[PDB]
RNA sequence: UUCAACCAUCAAGCCCUGGGCUUGUGUUGGGGACCCGCGGCUGCUCGCGGGCCCUGAAAAGCAGUGGCGGGCGUGCCAGCCG
């Protein structure tokens, strides 16, 4: 637990940081 | 005012049977169905609301 | 056939002297492949995840609802890996994902995401923590009913 | 069990058909056409169903000949979503009358196996043979109404029935409304 | 009856949530012996 | 036994009285039904109340059709308890809500010929409307003359 | 196996793949030809063209009968059109070679007797009316016979046209056929006495007269100027009945 | 309708607007429309007409550089976009902020929030007459509840089967398109509704009273001549007002009846 | 047990050679301030129509007016008009 409304709903995630295997190009 | 008589398709079929290229058979309007039993699916049995 | 046609158009464009991006547009496709989908979920690029209910072995997808819950991704369990394979032009698919769609379908994607949330995840919020199985056989249930009736009568 | 999406779709179809019929009635405003009854929406409004019953197009794959007047053009415009209509040529008319030609005597359907039937039923109008019938239908003579009322509606076949993977598929897909002009003849060739 | 009304409601809910293909054909077997099917050779 | 009242909302366009009755008659017998509509237009306000004869039938139908995605609308189906169901909830239920052209009534009412006594009342209330607008224009800094309105 | 693949593609929703696989099926409803090719079977069954000419009686009777039938699943409409095409090509060969000898009008139909390479060929053609398909016949095995006989008649027509030095298949006009040319839609082109009995006459056929047998007989026995009523179709020498060049008129009205 | 009374009405209204805005002041004075109000004895139209009528002005409106213009054309949008980028003058190229055809409009702006975003993103909407009958369903009540930003009809079809948009556009010449676009942008708009009232935007507060008087005179002349049924014996009242000011009368009628056929004892 | 598209992507008519004019009726529901025009209401106010904002295709009684026919005087019309 811790533009458009369609954009907000599609892009809404949680506050946990992303996990990356490696640094990706670009 | 000519009245054409007979059936030429029947004549050709009779000619085939008489000359012996094929034997005379009768039409089967209904064939026997496979003997089966109706039962309800497991998901529809286990559906609960 | 579509890929061969696109490659022919791009080869024509290169031969006449423009980049392939001048003739080809940015694609929008269903993302699939288990490792690819898990990577997208970890990078938080997936907007919606659909996981097949009959993956054997189950260990390939048993962590996926917990991963989606941690990453904040909406997920739904759906019947048919063959049904997902019909989407991805394969025999079977273990999991599919949407990261982004076109502007004429972004509203439909948002409506589907909200519908999946309110009508699936809120309903399975409590039942996902319960133990399954434990169902008795027919004759065992009849014997249990008979002995409970005998105990109640006596 | 009938689903709510089917209910909403039927309501929207009925409202759209009501709007279209009202627009036709507000706007208001001699060739030969062949009309084939195809599959449309399930619920038909009373005026289109009355026109279909008058034109004897109640069953699917039924074909009739219509003389184009102002009135018949209005009825055709009314029942456009359920029919496919066009201009039949001489080969189409001749093949339809010779191969699938049935006449109506006393309410019964009798195939046109001989010219004496045509002479007995339409001989008072000068039509004494099946070729006289074809001439009247194709040229749209003074006795076109009598000839078309003598002719039974044509029961056309489904070419998709001969192939098992496409056995349930209807031959004519709805959506291409309006006059097909000379392109009804391909459908006549395939279905006759 | 109340049981009939409840059964009608359950049937309607089942049709709404799952569909109408609730039943399946199974073969009637007069014998308890299973044989290998005859295939193309 | 106990009546069951279900409130349904997020109605898509076309999911109206007859459609609702036909769809939920599959679930159970409906005694009353009313879609909330605007009296100035006749358009639906995307909500309705259905009163089934059986409370458990209503409850099953509400749990079945709650959060149902229909034509882009996620339906909201809830069971109202008998405590706060309004006694005057189903007035005008089970009958057609007629659409009335109030604008056409007003236009043809002003187009209707009418009599000289109410013409004098008409024109008179028009001059004190003129006088009210004139005394509003006094502090406006504006002066408008008015022609002498003739009477028949 | 191909039908199973088409069913799999349709079940998976690959409509383009299903259409591409259905193109390999060679369906009679699309091609007008039999589903399977019987070219080797023709050579196996008829060792000699004389044997083919001797079986042309049954072949021609079957094909002239089936050229006037409604479309069915066993014999589709394009297949019926191909039967009519082959019959018209054979009639054009008989006309150009003057091989027609005798004709008869029985109560059953029109009998024709020709002489091709010393073989007497007699066959029966129904009157142009509605032919009744009754349940006492096996229509599907009749359709198999029709497929075999059209495969035979194509090769027979090719050999006859090549023997008389003409291009096979003849040029065919779709527009004229749509207007109703029938026999008149064929243009016979070069490759790379009872015959002149109606040579000097001009005939006009009224619409109540049998146009196809009358045209076939007159053109086979030497008439080069046959006009008819306008509704009988395109290809008449003249259309108006008031043409002074007309010598004979065929009528059947009281 | 005497023009001196109209001129002193514009003078009084502008003085009122400035003294009200004094109590940024010039920004508040700017973007303040002037509305001419027509009151008629009967309904001007028997039904709602959703296509505005154009009245040509000696002093055209929307001449500011910040006005964004959205142009809706028939398919394809690529030809019209190329005409925008290549063969239009610079002022119209800067003014036109978006070109979108009817198919893309129906694809992308079916949602009400998308319609409201498109409504907010532009000020003047122009629409080809070939597709303007389909725009009420495509844009909804978002564009047609308020008559301010209704699509103005423009003629782009070249004056004389199914047309394929890729092979042909069926368009009139580009200078004619330029002239039509400029004329429709500058033209005042009249909206026909089943009402006794009609409001027309004739100018802004920063304009000159002579310009307002001339614009009011020409729109009164053309609108009574063309759009008012039964000419001058249907016109009841004329007013000039602002968004918050009162209504200053211009011409008030003497006969309050429609004609003598309403007279019955 | 199919939630797709499907109006006019221009036609018809006027001036009679200028490229212009007319018709082709097609809008989700709510909420907040507030300037007005016109009907009633003794009047407040209630109606019709505009002006300014807000909104996921959002929603929790307040339903209101005279009739032709049809169904059995009518909280009935998948029929209409006033």
């Amino acid at each position: 637990k811790g533009g458009l409304k369609a954009d907000e709903i599609i892009a809404q995630r949680s506050a946990l940081p992303a996990v990356s295997v490696r640094k990706r190009a670009g | 005012r000519l009245k054409p008589e007979g059936n030429l398709l029947k004549d050709r079929y009779r000619s085939m049977i008489v000359r012996g290229k094929l034997e005379a058979r009768r039409k089967i309007p209904f064939r026997k169905q496979a003997k089966t039993k109706l039962t309800e699916k497991w998901t529809f049995k286990d559906f609960r609301i | 056939q579509e890929k061969k046609e696109r490659l022919l158009r791009e080869a024509t464009a290169i031969k006449e002297g423009k980049k392939k991006e001048d003739v080809s547009k940015k694609p929008y496709t269903v993302k699939y492949g288990l490792n690819h989908v898990v990577g997208l979920i970890e990078n938080k690029k997936a907007s919606l995840v659909l996981i097949a209910n009959d993956v054997d072995p189950i260990e390939l997808v048993v962590f996926l609802p917990a991963l989606c819950r941690k990453m904040g991704i909406p997920y739904a369990i759906i019947k048919g890996k063959a049904r997902l394979g019909t989407l991805v032009h394969k025999k079977t698919a273990a999991v599919v994902a949407i990261t982004e769609v076109r502007s004429e379908d972004k509203n439909e994607l948002a409506k589907l995401i909200s519908a999946v949330k309110e009508g699936y995840l809120e309903k399975v919020e409590d039942t996902r923590k319960r133990w399954g199985g434990g169902i008795m056989g027919f004759k065992a249930q009849k014997r249990e009913e008979k002995r409970k009736k005998s105990l109640e009568t006596a | 069990f009938k689903r709510a999406e089917k209910y909403v779709k039927e309501y929207r179809e009925q409202e759209r058909e009501k709007i279209r019929l009202a627009r036709i009635a507000k706007q208001q405003g001699a060739k030969l056409v062949f009309v084939i009854r195809i599959k449309g929406i399930n619920k038909i409004p009373p005026k289109p169903r009355k026109i279909l019953q008058l034109l004897r197009l109640r069953q699917i794959n039924n074909g009739v000949f219509v003389k184009v007047t102002k009135a018949t053009a209005e009825m055709i415009k009314i029942v456009e979503p359920w029919v496919a209509y066009g201009y039949p040529n001489l080969k189409s008319v001749r093949e339809l009358i010779y191969k699938r030609g049935y006449g109506k005597v006393n309410g019964q359907r009798i195939p046109l196996t001989d010219n004496a039937i045509i002479e007995e039923n339409l001989g008072k109008y000068g039509i004494i043979c099946i070729e006289d019938l074809i001439h009247e239908i194709f040229t749209v003579g003074p006795n076109f109404k009598q000839a078309a009322n003598f002719l039974w509606p044509f029961k056309l076949s489904n070419p998709n029935g001969g192939f098992r993977p496409r056995k349930f598929k209807h031959f004519i897909e709805g959506g291409d409304l309006g006059n097909r002009e000379e392109h009804i003849n391909a459908l006549i060739r395939a279905m006759n | 009856s109340k049981a009939a009304k409840g059964a009608q409601a359950k049937k309607a809910a089942q049709a709404a949530l799952k569909g109408v293909h609730s039943h399946k054909k199974t073969k009637v077997r007069k014998s308890t012996t299973f044989h290998r099917p005859k295939t193309l050779v | 036994s106990q009546p069951g009242v279900m409130y349904i909302a997020r109605l898509p366009h076309g999911f109206y009285e007859h459609e609702l009755r036909g769809y939920f008659s599959q679930f159970g017998e409906i005694t009353r039904l009313r879609v909330v509509r605007n009296k100035k237009t006749g358009a639906s306000r995307h909500r309705a109340f259905i009163e089934f004869a059986d409370a458990e039938v209503a409850d099953i139908a509400a749990r079945t059709m709650d959060k149902y995605l229909l034509f882009g609308h996620i339906l909201t189906c809830k069971i109202v308890p008998p405590a706060q169901v309004h006694p005057d909830l189903f007035k005008g239920a089970n009958r057609r809500f007629k659409v009335v052209p109030w604008n056409k009534m007003a236009g043809r009412q002003l187009e209707r010929p009418l009599s000289e006594s109410q013409w004098q009342v008409k024109v008179a209330k028009e001059e004190q409307r003129r006088a009210a607008r004139a005394e509003k224009l006094k502090e406006m800094g504006y002066e408008f003359e008015a022609p002498a309105l003739k009477v028949p | 196996a191909l039908e199973k693949k088409i069913s799999r593609a349709l079940g998976r929703g690959d409509v383009s793949n299903a259409a591409r696989l259905e193109r390999n099926a060679n369906l009679p409803e699309k091609t007008g030809k039999p589903r399977y090719t019987l070219n080797h079977i023709i050579r196996e069954r008829y060792p000699t063209f004389q044997d083919a000419l001797r079986d042309l009686d049954d072949c021609l009777s079957m094909l002239f009968l089936f050229a006037n039938l409604p479309s069915t699943t066993a014999v589709p409409a394009k297949m019926i059109a191909r039967c009519e095409r082959l019959c018209h090509e054979f009639q054009h060969y008989l006309i150009v070679t003057h091989s027609l000898r005798k004709s008869f009008l029985s109560i059953k139909g029109i009998y024709y007797q020709a002489n091709i390479q010393g073989e007497d060929i007699l066959w029966l053609v129904p009157y142009k009316f509605n032919q009744r398909i009754v349940g006492d016949v096996d229509f599907r095995i009749m359709g198999t016979f029709v497929e075999f006989y059209m495969t035979l008649l194509g090769f027979v027509n090719y050999r006859l046209y090549t023997s008389i030095g003409l291009k096979y298949p003849p040029k065919f006009d779709q527009v004229k056929d749509d207007q109703g040319a029938e026999l008149a839609a064929f243009s016979l082109e070069g490759l790379n006495d009872p015959s002149q009995l109606f040579a000097n006459f001009t005939f006009f056929l009224s619409r109540e007269t049998p146009r196809q047998p009358l045209e076939f007989i007159l053109r086979a026995f030497g008439c080069k100027r046959i006009g008819w009523d306008a509704v009988l179709g395109e290809g008449a020498f003249t259309t108006d009945e008031s043409d002074p060049r007309i010598t004979h008129q065929i009528i059947d009205r009281p | 309708v005497d023009p001196d009374q109209t001129l002193k009405a514009c003078k009084a209204l502008l003085a009122h607007i400035k003294k009200a805005a004094a109590a940024d002041e010039e920004s508040t004075v700017a973007e303040t429309p002037i509305w001419l109000t027509l009151t008629t004895k009967k309904h001007i139209h028997d039904s709602h007409r959703l296509q505005p009528g154009k009245i040509i002005l000696p002093h055209p409106l929307n001449t500011s550089e910040e006005i964004s213009v959205c142009l809706i054309t028939a398919d394809p949008q690529r030809f019209y976009k190329n005409a925008v980028a290549d063969e239009f003058p610079e002022d119209l190229r800067a003014k036109i902020g978006r070109v979108i055809d009817i198919s893309h409009l129906k694809a992308k702006f079916k949602a009400y929030e998308a319609q409201r975003k498109l409504f907010s993103e532009h000020d003047v909407f122009l629409a080809d007459t070939r597709i303007i009958n389909r725009l009420p369903k495509a844009l909804g009540k978002t564009f047609y509840k308020t008559t301010t930003k209704r699509p103005i009809p423009v003629v782009l079809m070249a004056q004389r089967e199914k047309r394929d948009p890729l092979e042909n556009a069926n368009a009139r010449p580009i200078p004619e398109i330029v002239a039509e676009i400029r004329k429709a942008i500058g033209a005042a708009l009249v909206h026909l509704s089943p009402s006794t009232n009609t409001a027309i935007k004739v100018g802004y507060a920063n304009w000159e009273p002579e310009k307002l008087a001339a614009n009011i005179e020409t729109v009164i002349r053309e609108l009574v001549e063309r759009f008012v049924p039964q000419k001058w014996q249907n016109v009841r009242n004329f007013y000039v007002k602002g968004p918050e000011t009162a209504a200053l009368p211009i011409y008030q009628t003497d006969e309050l009846w429609l004609d003598e056929s309403k007279v019955v004892p």
